[PDB]
C-alpha cells in the first residue's frame, strides 16, 4: 500500500534563527508529494534519511534498531521508550549509552541527527509543520538497515532537494517551495518569491549529455559512434560532440579543420582515411510562461533551439519528477522558430500579443481554460474608400485626456568604499592602500551620479519664477479643475497625485542621500505650473502672467489647431462635460490598476536589485578560507592572512566597479529621460505643440503636469474627431471662365448645391467672393466644377 | 577641518561649497569576552602519552568534545621533531574555540613523514591514508626509535578520511593528527580564556565563544527557539546572540557611523566652515568625533550653541535662521547655507516671489509695450581627442 | 564674470582629472615589492620576475579598462550634446521656432552663432513684453441678433467703448466687418454682449 | 552556437515589419494626416 | 552605389566583431600553462589544477 505524503516532513535545517525572510537551503528532504510505503515488523533499508509517521493514541510504537546486520560482527543502536524515559545505546562491548489521535513526525539521518514533531489529528493530514530538531547522537557509525519495535506507521526516504522555506514574525516556517518539483515552483525558486506575475522567465538551461566515450590511436581504440553525442578523443586532443560523415576533402597532411574563430570541426580518423564533422549536441535555455499565480496554476515550457521530437531524451525525464514529466509529451506540442512549445494548444486565430515567444508567436491564458499559442495580430484590416471626388470631413469631435509617465531622478545612493571593502581592519586598509585610487574614482563617480540627480529634478520641475495661486472664485467656464488642483485640507497634494504616490510603494557602508528638494517642494511647482497655466494660458512662460477668462483660452487653442472659435462658443457645455468625464475616467483607472506606473516601477526595481546583488556579493569566499575578514585574521598568521585577505580585496574591488559601471549607465538613461520630459513640460505645458504625437495622440489642446516618486506624470488635453461623412469634392470652382480656389477650406456637394467648410469641422457656407478667391483661368485645372459665386 | 578640506583637495584655495572629507566612527570601548564556565581539563595526556600505538593501515581514532583544550603544552614541548599546522596558525589555538576535536594517531617511516600533508600520494599518502585538501587541523610527529604495517596496495584511491580493512629515516615516527570541526554549530572544545562580564547600551568589542565582532548589545524580544543559537537578517549577518552563560538573547547593532562633510566659501572670503555629520542624531557627535583627542581647533566644530538637527544630518557650526533665501549650497530635504551677517547661516530655501494672477470672467491683460532681449546659451560639441598606448603604458 | 563660460570648462577638467588618475595609477605597487620594471627585473630572477610582471600587468590593464569605459560614457554624453547642438543650429539660426523654451525665453525672433573652444554659443534674440494694462473683454458681439467674433484678435473696452486689439501688443481698431465675421445667433454664446458694427 | 552563445529570434518577423510600413504608406496616400490624428 | 546603407552594415560588423573576439578570447592562457582545461586536468595535480 502506498500513500500520498501531501508537503510535510519539512524540518529546520541549522540552528540559525530567521525571520519574515524567504531562504533557500540544500540539504536531504522528503519530496512534496512522494509516495510512502504504509504497513497495517518489516525490516527496511535506510539509505540516506527515514521520515517515519505514526498515527496512534495508545503508544503501540515503542522503539527502533538500526544497523547494517543486526546481529553481531558490527555495532547496533537502538532507542527504546517506556514511561517518561528513553534509553539509547549502541549495544555488549557497547560504545555509547544516553538517557533522557496523535500524529508523530520523525526524521532519522546520519553523527546521527533525529527531528521529531507531535501533533493532534482528527489517511495523512494535508498541511505544514515543522520539525524541530530534538537528538544529536555522536556515534559515528555506519547504518545501512533499520526495523521498528512495538500498528500503523509510515515510512518514506530522503532526497538531495533544494528547498525555499518562508519564515514568519516569530520564527515558525509556515510555507516551503520543492524547487525540483514542477516548473511552477522552480521558477517560485528562481524568483525567490511565492508570487509569480504574468509572463516568460528563464529558469533552467538544457543540454544534451555524452552517452558513451571512444577513442581512437593510430595503428587501444575503440569503434567510432555516428549521429550521437559522444566524448570523442582523436590522436591526442579531446572532445564532446556529434560525428557525421563530412563531404570536405582534407589535404594528405592536414588532420583537423579550425572554424574562423579557432574552433575545431572537422577531424580525420587515424585509422581510415575519413574526415568527420564534429557538432555539439543540443544545448539551450529553458523558459515558463505562466499567467498570475492567483488566477491559474497551469504554465508551458519552451525549450529554446532544439528539435521538438529529442525533448524528452537528454532532459533526464525519466529521471525528473513525475509531475515535470507532463511538460515533455502529451500530443500538445509545438515546434516554433523559437523552440519546442509544450504544453500549450496550438490556435489557427490571431490575437493580440499577451506573452511573447518570437517569430510573431504570442501566448496567452485563454479559452475550460488554458494556455493557447498563436501568430499576434497586427490590427484591424482596413480599406479607405478612396476616390478622385470623394472627401470625408467629420461633424462631430471627443475630447481625450491621455496620461503619459516619464520617470525623472533615482535614489542617490552612496557607498562607503573602504567600509564596504575593509571594514574595521586595520591590516586590510593598508592592503588596499597598494591598489592605488580606484577607491576615490568610485567615491567621485557616485558624487557625480547623486549631484546629477538633484540637477535632473531641478531641471524638469524649476521652470517657474514665481509661485501662482487660484482664486477662491473657481468659475472657469464650467471646467471642474477640482481633481488636480491641490487640496488645502490635508502635503497639500491632489487627489490625482495622492493616487499616484500611494500607488508606487544601510550598512556596511551603504547610505541613501536625501533628495535637495522635498515631495513638498514640488508639490508646489506643480501646484504654480497648474495655476499659471489656468489663469494665463501660455503668457506665463512667455513672460509676465496675463490673465484671461479660460473660454477664451480654449477659444485660443481650438483656433490654433484649426477650428473657429464658434464651434467652442455654442458647444462650451459639451466640452467641459466630455473634459471633466475624461478627468473622471483617469482617475477611475489609477485608482483601479496598478501597473500604469510601471516604468517608475522598473527604475526602483532595478536600483533595488542592483544594491541586494551588491550586498550579497560580501558573502562569497572569492578562493579564499573564509569570507569573514575577522576569522581569517583571527584564525591566520599574517604571511597568509595577506594573502587571504587580497583575495577578498580583489573580489570586492571588483563587484564595486561592476556596480559603479552599471550605476553609471543607468544614470545616463534617466537624465536623458529627465531631458525628454524637461522638453516636454516646456512645450505641452508651457504652450500648444504643433509636433505631431508629441503632447498626445490628436490634436493637442494643452496639458497638465502631475507629481509622481521620481517622475512626472503628463495629463494630454487633445481634441479627436469622432464621426464623419462623406461628401463630393472638387479642386476648384469655375464661375465666369475664372477659376476660383477656397481662401480656408474645401468645396463640398450634398447632392445638388455646393458650400464652402472647413477642414476639420463640417460647416457649409454660401460660396462668395469672400470665402474664395479668384486664380487664372477654367481650361487649366483638373477637376474643375461648374457652379455660381455669389457677390 | 578647513584644513583637512585643504588636505583631501590637495589645494591651498578652496572653492565655496560642501566637500566629502572624512568618515564618522564610534571607537569600542569594553572588550567582552565569554566563555562556558567547564572546569573540565581537556584528556590530552590518554592520547600523547599511551604506550601502545595502532599500526598505520589501522589508525587509532578518538573523539573530543565537551573540554578545555589547552595547546600552551604541546606547542611549547620539545619531544615533537615536526609540528605542522595548515589551517590554522599554531599560536591562535591558545585563543580559537572549536566544537569537535579528531585525534588520529599512527606510526609511520621517516620517509612517509612528509607525505602526511594534503594534496599528497604516495605508499602511505595515497592507498593507506588521505587527508582533504582542506584539511583544518595541526600534524605532530616525533621518532619513538629510543622509546620503544604498511599496505602493499589495493583495488584504487581510498577516499580521504576513510580506513579500510581487509583480508636515519628508517626509525619508526609517531604521528597524531588533530583535525578541528569548523562547521556551523556551537562551540564545544574552547581554551583557556578568562571570561569577562556583560556590558549593554555600549559600543563594545565582544567575544561569544570565538565570534569576534564589534557593536552596541542590547536586549531583545526576538522568539528564540531552545535550540537556536543566533539569528541573521535579510543580508545573512548577525542580529542576536544566546548568551553561552545565560538564557539571554542579546541584539547586536553595529557602531555608529557616516560620512562628515564640509560646508565652506571661498577661501578670499572667510576661513570659517561648518561641519555636517550624516546620518546620526547630535548627541553622539562630540563622544565619537574624537574631540579629547583632536586639537583645540576641532573642538569648537563638536559643540556649541550653534547645533541644528536636520534630515540630512547634525550640522555644527552654523546659525539657523527662520527666514528663506535663495540656496546658496544645498544640504538636503530642502536646507540650504549660507554665509551672511558674517557667519555661516541654515534656512529652507525659497521656491519663489509669492504671486496671485486677478483672474476674472471678463477682465484681459494686454501688453502696450514690449523689450528686447539677448540671452547666451553655451553647448559643448566636442573633447580632446587623446589616445593612449596601451602596450606602452 | 569669469564663471560664464563653465560648461565648457567641466569638461575640460573632467578630462584632465581623468588622464592625471591614469598617470598616477603607475605609482602602485599592486602587490608586487616595486612599481618599476627596471627595478624588478634587474634585481630579481626570472621565476620571481614573472610573479612581479603579472602583478603590474594585472593592476595596470584594470587601470586602462576603467579609463576607456569612463572615456566611452563621456564621450556619448558628449556625442548627445552635440546633436542637441546641431539641431538648435539648424532649427533657431536657420529659422524662426516656434517651439516653447527652445531658443530661449520669449517669442523667438532670431539667433546668432560664435565659437568656444570645444563648443558653440548661441546668442538668442527673442521678443517679451514689458508693460500690460487691464481691459474689459467679451467673448463676441451682438449688433442685429447674429453673433460677431473677431477674426484675430480680442474685444477690448476702455470703459465706455468696445475696440478690438491683437493679441501681443494694444491696438485699438473700429469694430467693424471687415475684422469681425458673423456666426450663429445672439441665445447660445454665453457671456456675449451688445454693441454696434460699422459698416 | 558552440560555446553557450545564442541568438534570440526578434519578435517582429520582417514580414510583419514590411506590413506595418505598407499600412503607413497607404494611410498617409489615401488620407493624408488624418489617420494619425 | 554602394556606401548608402553604411550606417546598418557599421552595426552588424560591429555586433561580428565583438562575438568573434569574445570566442577568440577562449584560446588565451591568461597566465596559466596551458589554455585547455582538460589538457590542465589531465596533465596537473589538485592543488596547481585549482
Ligand atoms: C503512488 O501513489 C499513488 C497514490 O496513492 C498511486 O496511485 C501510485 O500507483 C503510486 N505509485 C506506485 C509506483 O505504486
Ligand atoms: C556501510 O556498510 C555497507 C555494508 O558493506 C557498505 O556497503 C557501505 O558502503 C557502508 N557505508 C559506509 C558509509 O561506510
Ligand atoms: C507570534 O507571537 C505573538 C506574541 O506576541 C502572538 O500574538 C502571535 O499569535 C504569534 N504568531 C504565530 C503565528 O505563532
Ligand atoms: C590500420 O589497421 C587497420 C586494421 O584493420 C587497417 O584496416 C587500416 O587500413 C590501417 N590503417 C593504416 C593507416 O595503416
Ligand atoms: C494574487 O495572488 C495573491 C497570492 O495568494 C493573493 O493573496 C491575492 O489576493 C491575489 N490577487 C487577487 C486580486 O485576488
Ligand atoms: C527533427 O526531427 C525530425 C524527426 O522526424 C526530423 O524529421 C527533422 O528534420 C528534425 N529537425 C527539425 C528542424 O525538425
Ligand atoms: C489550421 O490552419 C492550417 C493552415 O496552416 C490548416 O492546415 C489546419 O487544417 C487548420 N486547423 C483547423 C483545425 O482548422
Ligand atoms: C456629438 O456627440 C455628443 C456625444 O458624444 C452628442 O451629445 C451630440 O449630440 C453630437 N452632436 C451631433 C451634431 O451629432
Ligand atoms: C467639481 O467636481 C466636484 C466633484 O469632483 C463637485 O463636487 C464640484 O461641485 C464641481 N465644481 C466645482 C466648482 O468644484
Ligand atoms: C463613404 O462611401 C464608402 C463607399 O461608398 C463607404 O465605404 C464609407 O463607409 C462611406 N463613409 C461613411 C462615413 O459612411
Ligand atoms: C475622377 O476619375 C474618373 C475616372 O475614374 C473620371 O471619369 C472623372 O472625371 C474624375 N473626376 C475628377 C474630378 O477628376
Ligand atoms: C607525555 O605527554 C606530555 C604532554 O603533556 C609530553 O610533554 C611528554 O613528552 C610525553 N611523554 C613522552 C615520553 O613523550
Ligand atoms: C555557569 O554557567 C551556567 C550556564 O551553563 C550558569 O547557569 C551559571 O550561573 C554559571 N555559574 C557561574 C558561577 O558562572
Ligand atoms: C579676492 O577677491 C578680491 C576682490 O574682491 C581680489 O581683489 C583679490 O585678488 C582676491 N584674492 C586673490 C588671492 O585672488
Ligand atoms: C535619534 O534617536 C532617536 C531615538 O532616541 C531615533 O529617532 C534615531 O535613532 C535618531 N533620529 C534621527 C533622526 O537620526
Ligand atoms: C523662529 O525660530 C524659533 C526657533 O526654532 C521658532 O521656535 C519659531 O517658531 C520661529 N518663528 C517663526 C515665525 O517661524
Ligand atoms: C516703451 O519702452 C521704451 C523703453 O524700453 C520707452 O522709451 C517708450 O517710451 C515706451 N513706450 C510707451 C508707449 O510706453
Ligand atoms: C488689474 O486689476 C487687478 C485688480 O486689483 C490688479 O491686481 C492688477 O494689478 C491690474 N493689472 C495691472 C496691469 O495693473
Ligand atoms: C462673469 O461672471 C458673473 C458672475 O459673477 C456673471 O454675472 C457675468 O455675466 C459673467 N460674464 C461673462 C462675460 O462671462
Amino acid at each position: 500500500a502506498y500513500t500520498n505524503s501531501f508537503t510535510r516532513g519539512v524540518y529546520y535545517p541549522d540552528k540559525v534563527f530567521r525571520s519574515s525572510v524567504l531562504h533557500s537551503t540544500q540539504d536531504l528532504f522528503l519530496p512534496f508529494f512522494s509516495n510512502v510505503t504504509w504497513f497495517h515488523n518489516p525490516v527496511l533499508p535506510f539509505n540516506d534519511g527515514v521520515y517515519f509517521a505514526s498515527t496512534e493514541k495508545s503508544n503501540i510504537i515503542r522503539g527502533w534498531i538500526f544497523g547494517t546486520t543486526l546481529d553481531s560482527k558490527t555495532q547496533s543502536l537502538l532507542i527504546v521508550n517506556n514511561a517518561t524515559n528513553v534509553v539509547i545505546k549502541v549495544c555488549n562491548n557497547c560504545t555509547f549509552e544516553y538517557v533522557s489521535k496523535n500524529l508523530r513526525e520523525f526524521v532519522f539521518k546520519n553523527y546521527f541527527k533525529i527531528y521529531s514533531k507531535h501533533t493532534p489529528i482528527n489517511d495523512l493530514p494535508q498541511g505544514f509543520s515543522a520539525l524541530e530538531p530534538l537528538v544529536d547522537l555522536p556515534i559515528g557509525i555506519n547504518i545501512t538497515r533499520f526495523q521498528t519495535l512495538l500498528a500503523a506507521y509510515y515510512v518514506g526516504y530522503l532526497q538531495p532537494r533544494t528547498f525555499l522555506l518562508k519564515y514568519n514574525e516569530n520564527g515558525t516556517i509556515t510555507d516551503a517551495v520543492d524547487c525540483a518539483l514542477d516548473p511552477l515552483s522552480e521558477t517560485k525558486c528562481t524568483l525567490k518569491s511565492f508570487t509569480v506575475e504574468k509572463g516568460i522567465y528563464q529558469t533552467s538551461n538544457f543540454r544534451v549529455q555524452p552517452t558513451e566515450s571512444i577513442v581512437r590511436f593510430p595503428n587501444k581504440s575503440t569503434n567510432l559512434v555516428k549521429n550521437k553525442c559522444v566524448n570523442f578523443n582523436f590522436n591526442g586532443l579531446t572532445g564532446t560532440g556529434v560525428l557525421t560523415e563530412s563531404n570536405k576533402k582534407f589535404l594528405p597532411f592536414q588532420q583537423f579543420g579550425r572554424d574562423i574563430a579557432d574552433t575545431t570541426d572537422a577531424v580525420r580518423d587515424p585509422q581510415t582515411l575519413e574526415i568527420l564533422d564534429i557538432t555539439p549536441c543540443s544545448f539551450g535555455g529553458v523558459s515558463v510562461i505562466t499567467p498570475g499565480t492567483n488566477t491559474s496554476n497551469e504554465v508551458a515550457v519552451l525549450y529554446q533551439d532544439v528539435n521538438c521530437t529529442e525533448v524528452p531524451v537528454a532532459i533526464h525525464a525519466d529521471q525528473l519528477t513525475p509531475t515535470w514529466r507532463v511538460y515533455s509529451t502529451g500530443s500538445n506540442v509545438f515546434q516554433t522558430r523559437a523552440g519546442c512549445l509544450i504544453g500549450a494548444e496550438h490556435v489557427n486565430n490571431s490575437y493580440e500579443c499577451d506573452i511573447p515567444i518570437g517569430a510573431g508567436i504570442c501566448a496567452s491564458y485563454q479559452t475550460s481554460q488554458s494556455i493557447i499559442a498563436y501568430t499576434m495580430s497586427l490590427g484591424a484590416e482596413n480599406s479607405v474608400a478612396y476616390s478622385n471626388n470623394s472627401i470625408a470631413i467629420p461633424t462631430n469631435f471627443t475630447i481625450s485626456v491621455t496620461t503619459e509617465i516619464l520617470p525623472v531622478s533615482m535614489t542617490k545612493t552612496s557607498v562607503d568604499c573602504t567600509m564596504y571593502i575593509c571594514g574595521d581592519s586595520t591590516e586590510c586598509s593598508n592592503l588596499l592602500l597598494q591598489y592605488g585610487s580606484f577607491c576615490t574614482q568610485l567615491n567621485r563617480a557616485l558624487t557625480g551620479i547623486a549631484v546629477e540627480q538633484d540637477k535632473n529634478t531641478q531641471e524638469v520641475f524649476a521652470q517657474v519664477k514665481q509661485i501662482y495661486k487660484t482664486p477662491p472664485i473657481k468659475d472657469f467656464g464650467g471646467f471642474n479643475f477640482s481633481q488636480i488642483l491641490p487640496d488645502p485640507s490635508k502635503s497639500k497634494r491632489s487627489f490625482i497625485e495622492d493616487l499616484l504616490f500611494n500607488k508606487v510603494t544601510k550598512f556596511n557602508g551603504l547610505t541613501v542621500l536625501p533628495p535637495l528638494l522635498t515631495d513638498e517642494m514640488i508639490a508646489q511647482y506643480t501646484s504654480a505650473l497648474l495655476a499659471g497655466t489656468i489663469t494665463s494660458g501660455w503668457t506665463f512662460g512667455a513672460g509676465a502672467a496675463l490673465q484671461i477668462p479660460f473660454a477664451m483660452q480654449m477659444a485660443y487653442r481650438f483656433n490654433g489647431i484649426g477650428v473657429t472659435q464658434n464651434v467652442l462658443y455654442e458647444n462650451q457645455k459639451l466640452i467641459a462635460n466630455q473634459f471633466n468625464s475624461a478627468i473622471g475616467k483617469i482617475q477611475d483607472s489609477l485608482s483601479s490598476t496598478a501597473s500604469a506606473l510601471g516604468k517608475l516601477q522598473d527604475v526602483v526595481n532595478q536600483n533595488a536589485q542592483a544594491l541586494n546583488t551588491l550586498v550579497k556579493q560580501l558573502s562569497s569566499n572569492f578562493g579564499a578560507i573564509s569570507s569573514v575578514l575577522n576569522d581569517i585574521l583571527s584564525r591566520l598568521d599574517p604571511p597568509e592572512a595577506e594573502v587571504q585577505i587580497d583575495r577578498l580585496i580583489t573580489g570586492r574591488l571588483q563587484s564595486l566597479q561592476t556596480y559603479v559601471t552599471q550605476q553609471l549607465i543607468r544614470a545616463a538613461e534617466i537624465r536623458a529621460s529627465a531631458n525628454l520630459a524637461a522638453t516636454k513640460m516646456s512645450e505641452c505645458v508651457l504652450g500648444q505643440s504643433k509636433r505631431v504625437d508629441f503632447c498626445g495622440k490628436g490634436y493637442h489642446l494643452m496639458s497638465f503636469p502631475q507629481s509622481a516618486p521620481h517622475g512626472v506624470v503628463f495629463l494630454h488635453v487633445t481634441y479627436v474627431p469622432a464621426q464623419e461623412k462623406n461628401f463630393t469634392t472638387a479642386p476648384a470652382i469655375c464661375h465666369d471662365g475664372k477659376a476660383h480656389f477656397p481662401r480656408e477650406g474645401v468645396f463640398v456637394s450634398n447632392g445638388t448645391h455646393w458650400f464652402v467648410t472647413q477642414r476639420n469641422f463640417y460647416e457649409p457656407q454660401i460660396i462668395t467672393t469672400d470665402n474664395t478667391f479668384v486664380s487664372g483661368n477654367c481650361d487649366v485645372v483638373i477637376g474643375i466644377v461648374n457652379n455660381t459665386v455669389y457677390d | 577641518p578647513l584644513s583637512e578640506t585643504k588636505c583631501t583637495l590637495k589645494s591651498f584655495t578652496v572653492e565655496k561649497g560642501i566637500y566629502q572629507t572624512s568618515n564618522f566612527r564610534v571607537q569600542p570601548t569594553e572588550s567582552i569576552v565569554r566563555f562556558p564556565n567547564i572546569t573540565n581539563l581537556c584528556p590530552f595526556g590518554e592520547v600523547f602519552n599511551a604506550t601502545r600505538f595502532a599500526s598505520v593501515y589501522a589508525w587509532n581514532r578518538k573523539r573530543i568534545s565537551n573540554c578545555v583544550a589547552d595547546y600552551s603544552v604541546l606547542y611549547n614541548s620539545a619531544s615533537f621533531s615536526t609540528f605542522k599546522c595548515y589551517g590554522v596558525s599554531p599560536t591562535k589555538l591558545n585563543d580559537l574555540c572549536f566544537t569537535n576535536v579528531y585525534a588520529d594517531s599512527f606510526v609511520i617511516r621517516g620517509d612517509e613523514v612528509r607525505q602526511i600533508a594534503p594534496g599528497q600520494t604516495g605508499k602511505i599518502a595515497d592507498y593507506n591514508y588521505k587527508l582533504p585538501d582542506d584539511f583544518t587541523g595541526c600534524v605532530i610527529a616525533w621518532n619513538s626509535n629510543n622509546l620503544d604495517l604498511y599496505r602493499l596496495f589495493r583495488k584504487s584511491n581510498l577516499k580521504p578520511f576513510e580506513r579500510d580493512i581487509s583480508t636515519v629515516g628508517y626509525q619508526p615516527y609517531r604521528v597524531v593528527v588533530l583535525s578541528f570541526e569548523l562547521l556551523h554549530a556551537p562551540a564545544t572544545v574552547c581554551g583557556p580564556k578568562k571570561s569577562t562580564n556583560l556590558v549593554k547600551n555600549k559600543c563594545v568589542n565582544f567575544n561569544f565563544n570565538g565570534l569576534t565582532g564589534t557593536g552596541v548589545l542590547t536586549e531583545s524580544n526576538k522568539k528564540f527557539l531552545p535550540f537556536q543559537q543566533f539569528g541573521r537578517d535579510i543580508a545573512d549577518t548577525t542580529d542576536a546572540v544566546r548568551d553561552p552563560q545565560t538564557l539571554e538573547i542579546l541584539d547586536i547593532t553595529p557602531c555608529s557611523f557616516g560620512g562628515v562633510s564640509v560646508i565652506t566659501p571661498g577661501t578670499n572670503t572667510s576661513n570659517e566652515v561648518a561641519v555636517l555629520y550624516q546620518d546620526v542624531n547630535c548627541t553622539e557627535v562630540p563622544v565619537a568625533i574624537h574631540a579629547d583627542q583632536l586639537t583645540p581647533t576641532w573642538r569648537v566644530y563638536s559643540t556649541g550653541s550653534n547645533v541644528f538637527q536636520t534630515r540630512a544630518g547634525c550640522l555644527i557650526g552654523a546659525e539657523h535662521v527662520n527666514n528663506s533665501y535663495e540656496c546658496d549650497i544645498p544640504i538636503g530635504a530642502g536646507i540650504c547655507a549660507s554665509y551672511q551677517t558674517q557667519s555661516i547661516i541654515a534656512y529652507t530655501m525659497s521656491l519663489g516671489a509669492e504671486n496671485s494672477v486677478a483672474y476674472s470672467n471678463n477682465s484681459i491683460a494686454i501688453p502696450t509695450n514690449f523689450t528686447i532681449s539677448v540671452t547666451t546659451e553655451i553647448l559643448p560639441v566636442s573633447m580632446t581627442k587623446t589616445s593612449v598606448d596601451c602596450t606602452m603604458y
